[PDB]
């Protein structure tokens, strides 16, 4: 039995988007104010204050569940797994740093100077 | 990464294999399919997937696909292929697509007819249930407030007739003659529901029926008070053939012109809508249910009898004296009711709904019927028939989808098929109109959160307008922007015959409402009705009024406590 | 609360019932709306208490007599109708001449 | 009186609280609208008495228990919102699961 | 009663479980489903089911459902859910339904959309195959007779550009400028096929591309002869975003502006149609197939290379000299061809079609391509890949449906998706236009009996008109009533952009043909293409031109004798 | 193996509409000319020359495969199985004898003139 509006949930955990590369990066908040980045935000077009390997985040979002965001306090250093965007991988907006195209590139991580 | 379904259900709602309890009933509905790739779930909020360059996109609305509104992952309850979890899209007041939403340029597996952009405004689809709005084929136009009570329970479509509180209207769903029809088509301009006017189907000539068809009637009405003769039906059916409309009947309960078998001969196997197939509302007493055995018939039912209660026998002996102005002192008036109050057919009606014989469900509002208890009394019967008759051979071994899908079809898709408006409204399918209802599974079938009509919210649950949120008390239902100004007329549909549409009723009668012509009323049969295609053999005893279906006595014991009533309502 | 219009209008009828039994306490002959107000509340309260249609009809007839109302109020009330929410659902309550 | 619409609608919620307290006196398990009525009136009366937001939130949680309501009413009420006029002005009153 | 399937097949044709051999090939197609209740099969003839009060009915045509034409029991070969036996309905030049035909008043299980009446004219669907007509995305408008040869093989839709036999047109599919576009949109009035004009996509400014979009072009064309620069591409796509149209590319084979990786950077991951993805027709030599690995790309292919024959190597060196006026004496002209005649990519192209990478199939007519051998060369490749690579893991254990459904998708639904005309034409689905082809399984993919366009027969096999029957010799194909008078224009569609349709090109250019605006060209990807959603990794050796797909060498040995050619054709 | 354009039919016979009543009737051609009746022709509304139990064919066609017709020569008497029409079972035309639906009477073969 279960209460009103309850869910008799099956004993099985959910599996997220598999067969997609993962990139672990150490992100440290240099600024004196807190920063929180959402699931689908493009980390390459984030604040300049955050010190990390910027070049490794080409067309790559957070490797966490959709919707949710992870908070960074001033100074605190946190490791974050990153996953590449799906479909055509054509991003626009954020800070006018790239606005479209994809990097990718089989064998060399080249193109798009900044 | 991996995460448990408990935290997923608390944010993104259920998925494949999860069962949802429908309020305080014993019915549980399992998700048959999830049309989404796990990982890219689309939801709106502070720092969520639906932002610039993530869920949205820089392309224009003209690029057929950019939605005007999206329901962020909801559990659909449709009769065609329901009990599924998917993002539903709205565009031009119609259902664009059903599957996965977002930006295909940066998300994998996005459905082509379902993309979020600059034109979309999201709805919190999670932890809720979506469905097609209800239709009521038996509506006496006695009061215009009736619609507010109907729309307050998930019924955004009306079908019937009347002028106002005239004794003529109080007993019969008719708007007789072109003058009355035009005045009612014009009064409906100030109503927040779809309407289908029914004319008087009592004539020997072809002309008086033709005048009403060209005036703008979706069908005809044959009542016992106006004379349900073999000629009144033959001529109403003859005209309904050449006009492509549906005739509704309330047969002669006095057995004056003939018996039930003589009126079936007068039908000549032509499709017809039968009101109150049980017999409380009307029809050839005692064996009316016998009509539900033939295929041409489209059986509907009034809702004061469903569910079959212990105290139902007492109330209907006094109720019958007001609707058809019968005197309690005249012997011919009271002795006539003694047969019509037969309790054996009311219990049979309830099991016939479970078997899939009574194909649809109406009300007969303010004349032996309640308009604001339709979806409720459907789910109340579903709880009683599961607790008594048990799970069906067609029903799944671990869920009650088959019964719910069969029962929601009686108020959503089947009445729309009967009155020739399937292509417009009836089911949550692609290309159809956006006449949808949203409710919490806790308040399913009784109290919805919102009521979307033509892609705009017409009616919804609302708190104090001066407050800082829409949830603070007193939370009573009020008309929304979809029921204000010119948008009420735009989002509502005045149904008529093709003859009337071709003649130019919209211009002649000056209707700012949307005008769609009814069609495919005559060729349809009981096999075309969803989840209720059975035509079983019938045997009815005329003395004690016992009903035997295929050599088996059809009955059930009454219930004292029904599901969802004093626990949610006040009065 | 999600009060449907049927529930909202059933509050103005209860507001009158408190004025009807307050005037009854002082010893006043009830008028047409006051008499019907205290007659209908016993059906709604009866349905809430779980009483059957037979019980509430007969109980609604034994609330007031001809001496408890004004002269002529019994003549204009040969029937009193009202809908209340019972354990099985909404049911009609017809009281043929309660005085 | 110059009753603004916000004040007029706050009377139909008080009409229900008298019916909720009257049914509580007879010994009846309150339903969804009745439970929320008697929960919201304590916030409006609390704000009238001059009680703080902290006091009325905790006082609104200690009005009814699971035995005082019907089976399943606690499951469908994980939060109760209402606005009352305090000494400093109109303030929100959120009661997270009072049963 | 019971009867053997031998006598049933001789009258009513095959059903569930029956396999049909496609001509002299090694391919057999099995019926996956039969949408009919056995006993009431509808066929026309002397003393058969379709007569007054049996299959027909006394009701009017305005009763939405009475068909204008019905195909009596045919084996459909659609890429969505084909290989089914069902009665197909035609009404208002569109598909009204697919299932069972007849009178629902006297026949059980008749589909509501499909009813035979007084308005229906039957077609002998039995012992024949039905399919959607073919589309050709690479059409140089060099000669108007080209359409007769195309339509004589089941291709009722064209897509390309040109003025006439100008060297400019002989090498590039372009109708450049509003003047040339209006003259060609007006010359197409005397053509019996659908047409989609492509403008020149070679400009640095927005303006010159806008002038063509508003004039009436379905897309743009970027050729190496007119300069396939990164700017010509990046600015053509920028306009194709705001206009919702498809750009077709014939990349710089000289590697002048950059390499293939520099042009993929210029695309910026925006959807694009790539002609001759192998390299014979054109494109960045040698690794041009490398472009098919990305998802935004829509790969098509010319048909002189498919199937890969033993003598294909020789003809290309002489053929390449005329199409792009290359001199046999100049060293830079002949040494440039030595790389483009690489035989390793032609064998890879054939296997890539089987794998489901090359999503569609074109021609490049009268410029390294044949218009009248499209459907033929598709089925010729299907026979070669089954005989060499064997049955696929996705393919069934006893039939070759998966391969045929994958291969028919390349000429029917995928080119329609690419050029944004899916909703109009592409598959045998409900609500789509009636652009269908009929052939005997004996003559499948080479010679059809009829060609229905907009519900009327446009072209068909016809004998001596003076004879007593249509079958007597000489039987050569001639234009029918669907290609005569004003009916040719009615039944054919001149595709344009929305920007052009909104401006009023039908009125400005004075087009008596049907004018439908293309849409959903930008948001689509490789996954939206039917049966060809694979995006595998690629590795191409630049010295010997060897192609490795996912670390496996993609090639196959050539064939000397192909299926259906000498046995059916004469010349 | 099978020839070009041939059909590899499965070894199973087809089953024509079951669970429908059958009525065997002896039909004799009295006239001097031959008569051939098709599968869906309403047997009650046929030529008056054919001598048989006319009343038994109430809304009933021939119980044979669709399209096919069986020929009757002058004088020759042949037994023929009959099956009732599908759907709503409402027939129109032929010889203006009924033009309506044959009611599935409540147990007796009654109603309408002949
Ligand atoms: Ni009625
Ligand atoms: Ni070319
Ligand atoms: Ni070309």
């Amino acid at each position: 039995n279960t209460p009103l509006g309850g869910c008799i949930l099956a004993d099985t955990p959910i599996t997220f988007n598999e067969n997609k590369p993962v990139t672990k990066v150490k992100v440290r908040n240099t600024g004196d104010r807190p920063i929180q980045v959402g699931s689908h935000f493009h980390f390459f077009e984030v604040n300049r204050a955050l010190e990390f390997d910027r070049a490794a985040a080409y067309g790559k979002r957070l490797n966490i569940s959709s919707t949710t965001a992870i908070r960074f306090e001033p100074g605190d250093e946190t490791e974050v797994p990153l996953i590449p965007f799906g479909g055509k991988q054509t991003l626009y907006g954020f800070n006018n740093l790239v606005d479209g195209w994809t990097g990718e590139g089989v064998v060399p991580n080249s193109e798009r100077p900044d | 990464p991996q995460i448990s379904r408990q935290e997923y259900a608390g944010l993104f709602g259920p998925t494949t294999g999860d069962k949802i309890r429908l309020g305080d009933t014993n019915l549980f509905i399992e998700i048959e399919k999830d049309l989404r790739g796990y990982g890219e779930e689309s939801v709106y909020g502070g720092g969520k997937s639906l932002r610039d360059g993530m869920g949205a996109n820089n392309h224009l609305t003209r690029d057929n696909g950019v939605l005007d509104l999206v329901i962020t992952n909801v559990t659909i309850v449709d009769a065609r292929l329901g009990v599924i979890k998917a993002d539903v899209g709205i565009r031009d007041g119609k259902i664009a697509g059903i599957g996965k939403s977002g930006n295909p340029g940066v998300m994998d597996g996005v459905t082509p007819g379902l993309v979020v952009g600059v034109s979309t405004d999201a709805i919190s689809g999670e932890h809720l249930i979506l469905t097609a709005a209800g239709i009521d084929t038996h509506i006496h136009l006695i009061s215009p407030q009736q619609a507010y009570h109907a729309l307050s329970n998930g019924v955004a479509t009306f079908f019937g007739g009347g002028i106002g509180p005239t004794d003529g209207t109080n007993g019969t769903t008719v708007t007789p003659g072109p003058w009355n029809i035009r005045q009612m088509l014009r009064s409906v301009e100030g109503l927040p529901v779809n309407v289908g006017i029914l004319g008087k189907g009592n004539s020997y000539g072809r002309g008086p029926l033709l005048e009403q068809a060209i005036a703008g009637v979706v069908g005809y009405k044959v009542h016992e008070d106006w004379g349900a003769t073999a000629n009144a039906l033959r001529h109403s059916l003859r005209m309904a053939d050449e006009m492509d409309i549906q005739v509704s009947v309330h047969t002669d309960s006095l057995n004056e012109c003939g018996y039930v078998e003589d009126t079936i001969d007068a039908f000549e196997g032509r499709t017809i809508h039968t009101f109150h197939t049980e017999g409380a509302g009307g029809g050839h007493a005692p064996d009316i249910i016998r009509v539900a055995s033939q295929p041409n018939v489209l059986p509907s039912s009034t809702n004061p009898t469903l569910p079959y209660g212990v105290n139902s026998q007492a109330e209907l002996f006094d109720m019958i004296m007001v609707c058809h102005n019968l005197n309690p002192n005249v012997p011919a008036d009271v002795s006539f009711a003694e047969s019509r109050v037969r309790p054996e057919t009311i219990a049979a009606e309830n099991v016939l709904h479970d078997m899939g014989v009574i194909s649809m469900f109406s009300s007969d509002s303010q004349a032996m019927g309640r308009v604001g208890e339709n979806w409720l009394r459907v789910m109340q019967t579903a709880n009683a028939m599961k607790a008594s008759r048990g799970k069906l051979p067609e029903d799944a071994p671990g869920n009650d989808n088959f019964r719910v899908l069969r029962y929601v079809a009686k108020i959503t898709i089947n009445p729309a098929i009967a009155q020739g408006v399937s292509h417009v409204i009836g089911s949550v399918e692609v290309g159809k109109m956006a006449d949808l209802v949203l409710w919490d599974p806790r308040f399913f079938g009784a109290k919805p959160k919102m009521v979307i009509k033509g892609g705009m919210i017409n009616w919804a649950a609302m708190g104090d307008p001066n407050a800082s949120l829409p949830t603070p008390q007193p939370v009573f239902y009020r008309p929304m922007f979809g029921a204000m100004g010119k948008t009420m007329q735009d989002t509502c549909v005045t149904f008529v015959s093709q003859a009337a549409l071709d003649d130019g009723v919209k211009e002649k009668a000056g209707l700012d409402r949307q005008v769609i012509a009814v069609k495919n009323c005559r060729t349809i049969s009981k096999h075309d009705l969803v989840r209720n295609d059975q035509t079983p053999n019938i045997e009815v005893d005329p003395e004690t009024f016992a009903v035997k279906v295929d050599g088996v006595h059809a009955t059930c014991e009454p219930i004292d406590t029904a599901a969802m009533n004093q626990r949610y309502f006040f009065g | 609360m999600q009060l449907t219009p049927r529930e909202v209008e059933k509050l103005m009828i209860y507001t009158l019932s408190d004025v009807a039994f307050k005037r009854k306490a002082r010893g006043l002959k009830l008028n047409y709306p006051e008499a019907v107000s205290i007659i209908t509340v016993t059906a709604m309260e009866g349905a809430r208490d779980g009483k059957s249609v037979e019980d509430v009809m007969k109980e609604a007839s034994k609330v007031l007599t001809k001496d408890d109302v004004m002269d002529g109020v019994a003549d204009l009330i040969p029937n009193v109708q009202v809908e209340a929410i019972f354990t099985d659902g909404s049911r009609l309550v017809t009281v043929h001449d309660p005085i």
